[PDB]
C-alpha cells in the first residue's frame, strides 16, 4: 500500500481539448495527448 | 452568438456550435480572403 502511495506522487499538468468535427459526439472538445492512436483513449474515455 | 444585433433567417442551413478558436481561424481565413480580394500585400486588423 506505501510503495503505491509512493508511486502516485505526481502533479498533474493541465491537458489541452479539441473540438469534435465528427457527429459522434456534439463537437465537444476531448482531451488531446501528444503522439498519434489517441483514439484508443478518446474511445475508452468516452464508451458513449 | 455576439450581443450585437444581426438578422438569421438562414439559420436554417446547418452550421455548428464553433469553439472561440475555430471561429477565429475561421476569421483569418474570410480575412486573408478579403486582402487577396482587394489585393492587400499589408496586415490587416492583426491586432485584432
Amino acid at each position: 500500500l506505501l510503495e503505491f502511495v509512493l508511486d502516485n506522487l505526481y502533479l498533474n499538468r493541465h491537458t489541452g481539448f479539441s473540438q469534435d468535427h465528427t457527429p459522434f459526439t456534439e463537437g465537444a472538445n476531448l482531451r488531446s495527448l501528444p503522439g498519434p492512436d489517441a483514439e484508443k483513449w478518446y474511445s475508452i474515455m468516452y464508451p458513449t | 452568438e455576439t450581443q450585437y444585433p444581426v438578422d438569421r433567417y438562414l439559420d436554417w442551413i446547418p452550421s455548428l456550435r464553433a469553439s472561440a478558436a475555430t471561429a477565429a481561424t475561421f476569421a483569418e481565413w474570410v480575412n486573408t480572403s478579403m486582402k487577396t480580394a482587394f489585393d492587400l500585400s499589408d496586415m490587416l486588423l492583426e491586432p485584432l
